[PDB]
């Protein structure tokens, strides 16, 4: 809910427009992008090219790495700087068998390969890496390692600025559609925004764009619906843009209903991570039983996923619904059991070990360690209860939601470059349009370390497009000047209705953003597989969500804005919408259940290897209002056995 | 969510910017040109990342969680410098813990983008090498990555 | 969520005191209520008594009936007055095995056959009774008849006031605690209270005081958590206000475990006894299936409830809750099918069905007509989607939650009788404190006929008692300035702390009562079987839920109010909390599962008849702070078979 | 939840008792002295119970869906009389039901409530008869119940 101190309105045509002209335009500055524009500043110089950074916030802390993080997700070590060495094909193969084996291994070798590489500059840069007494990396699991990063995205900001400087930076612009080229309705020409901080109107020109939005959160609703409405796992302030801008586009998306349902501790949603894989915490449910076991049977029909080491992560989640299911909770991440065991007896070491459970929270997820403090649970002698939130949609970490992207032309079979006009890396269907992190799709596990690579992998790719191709689309004036009556028609509407009652948030004529939001919410939770259901759905319930999203779209036509901010709110109200008719229909499309922990669809409740161990493409057509679907069948193509 | 305490907020009336209005990755914090001092202006799309309070000079934004869940008593207070952090956790019933993190290990500002990269050329544009590699992936030759027969 | 738009603060000191005497108080003027005093005027005649009737809003359209019913939910017809006439003993019946086997008979056949009395005077003061060409009362079920119920409340508000007079009808004065005569601790002495329209304090004295506050809506999250959160399907007005006041006074609970949840149209919640009796319309799952047919074997098990006409309740609901789980939804009301089979091809003869179709709405739950308008539903084209809402605390529907109270001389058996000092029809453990309507447990199925006829028993005694044992309560003027004090304190406790924030809502020292309600609602709904868990709960799940309200309960004494209205607010979330408490006490003191439906216990899954056929009767006591936990054994008292 | 027409709410003229703010069940109509228009200060604790639209004697509340679940466009109209009650139902997509329904078969404000019944007596006060009764039962005599053997 949002109540403005005051109004701050504008009609359209009163605001200024500030055209900008560049060659390459960066929509998002966190950790994908910040890649970007660090790779993109250092080729760029071979054309004298120009790079642009648009985030709506402020790429200090904007972004899923605010708060900082706990650890660097993906590192490979080829060569043994950290307690344990792995392979390039030991990964590619990790990743395919937890997505249930489906991935495009030629894009995950391709970020796996450069990783590392990224990681390394962050300590050069000053991120505190946890090491051991010989000096080694500090292991989590298996391709994680702990770091002190607190500071980790304002490091990865102050690289990005040094190379790509300052001016190039425009902070507090919401981007909200992007621009294609007035004689080809395959090629993107720049993007439209405006300011949260005054009345501005943004046109960007450019050659080649990079989605780097993040992915999309708050299209469900939350186990917390008040004040802790705030309170998701994965970033608030992500929303889906890149998917709305890019799909509205006619891009590709892959994969879309491949969603992520992270397992976390309950309510604050701290991370478990470093708990399973560094302390060695066991879960149990309400009656001691520690499930991964008891639960072991219910993964032998997986073949050979539930043979798989780590066990699939869906699976995971499966074993906690069914618990779930059987009424065993609450779920406990026994703590004081984890801590007891590793120090041995040597208080110490406990100490020590203490100072670490905490660091684990205060460096990444602080609400977790004020919930224990609010609810006096000291770690060390009370367990913690856990719990799988809401579904969230990105391509960054455990789900591959996103856009269809071209991978490296010695790793991309033809199998997967059909649907390309330009075979460049990172390039969606969409010719000069590229997407990176959280919107490029069917290459997951990415996490921080890996979304800043492959920005780093589109942006060269970029300027290679650029120089070669030598791209110069044209915008359309009209489509810009409907556009920004568009961008500031709620603001509009708002002043025009707003005399039919004498309260604000109550109109029969427009909804307020917040409003659209907690419907939204409520269609996604109650027929898109969302916690109402426990995360089940069919057929029935995926077209009864369509017919009441599609009341919610013609009603975003009627939406109102009292001030910038809530005019923001509105446009990420309007890219969280079509992002979940991108996910309904697609599953809706998809006749199987492949991830079982993340959805069920229980019309179709099995895993079908024999006709949908394929990747599934879909298109939105703008001129004709059309969604087409396709699969592409999987590949493997990196050399790997189970 | 994050609240502005009146008595140790100024307004940033002594600097270039408002710190907490600037930071904040949702734009939630902002100032009341009434009272010239900040407050949330959308508390439930607050995520309680603290980074209005750790940029807050005056020290005049503290975290009082979620209603949804959270017993009144409970915080979390940190004291950012520039190669550490401190954070006292305060419990309902009393008891306080402190820590003491690294954040960085170099100065602020300090980083050249390219130290010791050589310059891109057109040659190189057409690879799949990125900038400083194969090197700064700490091998000799890039890494290698056997496809499938 | 309450914004204020602006203050309305008083300290106790400042506020003046009103001091009211009177014989018989009845708080709450409700359909219970307004019984009450149209019966105790009657009486009061014979020994000059005062009656005075306290409600918190305007008695005209107060509490559950403010829209109306489209039926009068019992009317035995011991005569013939309607399309079907009914034996006393088999309503016992019925009641009891709707039950599963627990329901005091002696109060059930008590106010049956009291209750058609009632109903023929409601159609002499001008409730217009749907009839038929032959004069006859036009039956919905086998207990309902149809009504013009739009003015029901206005009706019987107007019979009250003719009765008591206007002068003794004390509106938009909030009752938040009873005071006990100083003379004897276990005896009641009248109630203290606030006005919402001006400062005041009310202090009312009485020698005999009647609980018609209504049940307790809001303890559980509901399935829309936005504005709809104020679409439940009970009335949103009650909030458990007897239950506190009552049982902080000491008088005992019985099957407090005992919630109702109501199976209806989805959202709005109209209701769906008329398509269901009346129009015998068939309720089937997403593929079709009338789903009361393919579940009628899974009720074997419970014979030989499961084998009743009409099937109990909550083994209806069972059977929606397995479709539910094995994901058949949505649930459809085939309204399109019943009203072309009822029409039989007869144009009119539809017209005049589908006019009575939206009556039924129009008369009752607005909202469901609003819903068909906005998602242009049209009952005669389409279906509607159906869905059981969050759980409700009350007495008089299908949920007996409320006081243990004595019955008639003349039914009520020795076993039943042994917790009352006073035997005095619907007087509570207490003496002088009467029970009525939702406030009155263990007799159900009462309904607005039955809640006005409790009323009018309770009256009667009142007087009776009072005549008597000539009772002289003293007030302890000691506890009434402390009370004082706290009623306002959450007025002194925002001026004394707003001061640390620059934002009113956002506070370290205090909650706002909808903050502390989201709370509470959270809490219910994930460990008190709540839609999160699709009804379910345990052991483990109640004691965290107790932990967790222990929390809350600390933190209403930091509770604050902007003004009047929300000063209400506080004390109605005050009342809801330690409803709350005593809820999930019963719930867990009760080992077995015998309302599936309703609730499941999975650590108990099977009804108990060797053991649990029994009430389940509680006291609390505030001077120890301690909960006191009895077992009545079911007799029955009526003649009946299965 | 309801909500106020500016262009039709006179903030009760010179009447007595502002009907809106008189009526609610829930406490949620007020006014707003400034305006001298009437606003429903808590929209999410309504229950769309219709009452203060239905005593609005300029007939300047409406009620809009609760925004979790309508869309919109919807509405319903009372027109209340004294014997029978008007609706009128609008679709979404513009389709207009009208209904009337009889709401009193007796003018308001003529209950006598004890009509007809005999005087009450310190005997009858001691048995199970309420007022009225048996006669007003319809029963030859007093309901006898079956007591279990
Ligand atoms: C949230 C979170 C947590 C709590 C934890 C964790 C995580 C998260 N992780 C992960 C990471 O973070 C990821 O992966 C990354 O970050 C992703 O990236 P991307 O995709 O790029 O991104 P972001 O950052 O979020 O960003 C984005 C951007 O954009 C923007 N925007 C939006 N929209 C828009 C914009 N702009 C303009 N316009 C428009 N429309 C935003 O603002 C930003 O800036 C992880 N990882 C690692 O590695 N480690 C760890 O630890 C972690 N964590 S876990 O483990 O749990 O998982
Ligand atoms: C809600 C509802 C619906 C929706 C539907 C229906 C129903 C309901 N039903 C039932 C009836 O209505 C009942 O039963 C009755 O009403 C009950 O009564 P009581 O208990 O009395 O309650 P009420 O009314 O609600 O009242 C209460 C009063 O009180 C008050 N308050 C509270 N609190 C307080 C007060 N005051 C002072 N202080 C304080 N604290 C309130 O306000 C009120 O006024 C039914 N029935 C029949 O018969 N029919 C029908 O139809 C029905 N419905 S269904 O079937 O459908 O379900
Ligand atoms: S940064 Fe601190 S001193 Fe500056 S406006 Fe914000 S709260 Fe006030
Ligand atoms: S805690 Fe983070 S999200 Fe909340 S206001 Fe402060 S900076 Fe903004
Ligand atoms: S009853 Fe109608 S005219 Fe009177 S204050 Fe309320 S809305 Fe305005
Ligand atoms: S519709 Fe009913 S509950 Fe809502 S404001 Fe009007 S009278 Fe009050």
């Amino acid at each position: 809910v949002y109540y403005p101190k005051k109004y701050e309105l504008y009609k359209a045509d009163e605001v200024p427009t500030e055209v900008v002209e560049t060659d390459i335009l960066i929509i998002g500055g966190g950790f994908s992008g910040c890649g970007a524009a660090y790779e993109a500043a250092y080729w760029a110089k071979l054309g004298g090219l120009k790079v642009t950074l648009v985030e709506k916030a402020a790429v200090e802390r904007s972004g899923a790495v605010a708060q900082g993080l706990s650890a660097i997700n993906t590192y490979i070590d080829l060569t043994g700087r950290s307690e344990r060495q792995n392979t390039l094909e030991d990964y590619v193969r990790y990743v395919t068998l937890d997505m249930m084996g489906l991935a495009r291994e030629d894009l995950v070798a391709d970020y796996a390969r450069h990783v590392d590489g990224t990681v390394h500059l962050f300590e050069k840069w000053g991120l505190p890496i946890w090491k051991t007494p010989d000096g080694k990396y500090v292991r989590e699991g298996q391709w994680q390692i702990m770091i002190h990063g607190e500071s980790y995205k304002p490091i990865i900001a102050e690289a990005a600025k040094m190379a790509v400087g300052e001016e190039n930076i425009y902070e507090r612009v919401f981007i909200f559609e992007l621009l294609k080229d007035n004689n080809d309705p395959n090629a993107v020409a720049g993007a439209v925004g405006f300011s949260v901080r005054e009345p501005k109107f943004y046109v960007f020109k450019a050659k080649a764009v990079i989605l780097a939005t993040g992915g999309a959160t708050l299209l469900f609703r939350p186990r917390s619906t008040g004040e802790a409405a705030g309170r998701t796992w994965y970033a608030i302030f992500d929303t889906g843009s890149g998917y709305y801008m890019g799909l509205k586009a006619g891009a590709m998306l892959t994969q879309f209903e491949h969603r992520f349902i992270p397992f976390r501790f309950k309510d604050g949603y701290g991370p478990v991570g470093a708990w399973f894989l560094f302390f060695k915490c066991k879960a149990k449910n309400a009656y001691g039983e520690e499930y991964i076991k008891t639960r072991a049977a219910e993964l032998e029909k997986y073949k050979p996923y539930g043979a798989a080491q780590p066990i699939p992560t869906p699976l995971r989640n499966h074993q906690v619904m069914l618990e779930i299911m059987d009424g065993n909770q609450p779920i406990y991440m026994h703590t004081e059991e984890a801590l007891a065991e590793l120090a041995g007896g040597d208080k110490k070491k406990l100490k020590h070990i203490y100072e670490e459970a905490f660091e684990d929270f205060l460096d990444m997820t602080v609400s977790q360690a004020l919930l224990w403090a609010c609810q006096n649970i000291d770690p060390q002698e009370q367990p913690s209860e856990a719990a799988p939130a809401e579904p969230y949609i990105m391509g960054s970490h455990s789900g591959e939601a996103g856009f269809w992207v071209c991978g490296p032309e010695d790793l991309m079979p033809e199998e997967y470059a059909k649907l390309f006009p330009l075979k460049y890396n990172r390039m969606t269907t969409v010719k000069g349009l590229f997407a990176i992190g959280d919107c490029a799709g069917a290459n997951p596990h990415k996490f921080s370390s890996g979304s800043f690579t492959e920005g780093r992998i589109a942006a060269k790719a970029a300027v290679r497009f650029i120089l070669e191709q030598k791209p110069n689309p044209e915008i359309d004036d009209a489509v810009v000047e409907e556009l920004k009556k568009k961008a500031y028609a709620p603001m509009e509407r708002f002043m025009q209705y707003k005399d039919l009652s004498t309260a604000d948030d109550v109109n029969p004529e427009y909804i307020l953003p917040w409003q659209g939001l907690v419907r939204l919410q409520k269609i996604m939770d109650e027929y898109a597989a969302g916690i109402a259901t426990i995360y089940k759905t069919n057929e029935k319930m995926l077209q009864r969500a369509l017919e009441l999203l599609a009341f919610l779209k013609e009603d975003l036509e009627k939406l109102a804005a009292r001030d910038l901010h809530e005019l923001m709110r509105a446009w990420e109200l309007v890219h969280r919408v079509w992002t979940a008719e991108a996910h309904v229909r697609h599953m809706l499309f998809r006749k199987e259940t492949r991830w079982p922990g993340y959805y069920y669809r229980t019309d179709y409740p099995e895993l079908n290897d024999e006709e949908w161990k394929c990747f599934v493409c879909s298109k939105y057509d703008a001129e004709k209002d059309e969604w087409t679907f396709e699969k592409v069948p999987y590949v493997q193509v990196i050399e790997w056995s189970f | 969510p994050s609240f502005v305490n009146p008595e140790k907020c100024d307004g940033c009336k002594a600097l270039e910017r408002t710190a907490c209005e600037y930071i904040c990755p949702n734009d939630l914090m902002t100032l009341d040109k009434e009272k010239m001092k900040a407050y949330n202006r959308e508390p439930d799309m607050c995520w309680e990342c603290y980074s209005c309070v750790k940029m807050c000079p005056q020290g005049a934004i503290d975290v009082r969680g979620y209603v949804d869940y959270s017993p009144l008593g409970g915080a979390c207070v940190p004291m950012r410098g520039t190669s550490d952090i401190m954070w006292t956790v305060k419990y309902r019933n009393g008891k306080v813990l402190r820590f003491k993190f690294a954040i960085r290990t170099t100065p602020w500002g300090s980083i050249q983008p390219f130290e010791g990269f050589p310059e891109p050329t057109e040659e190189a544009l057409k690879s799949e090498l990125l900038a400083g590699e194969p090197e700064i992936i700490g091998t000799s030759e890039f890494p290698q990555v056997k496809k499938k027969a």
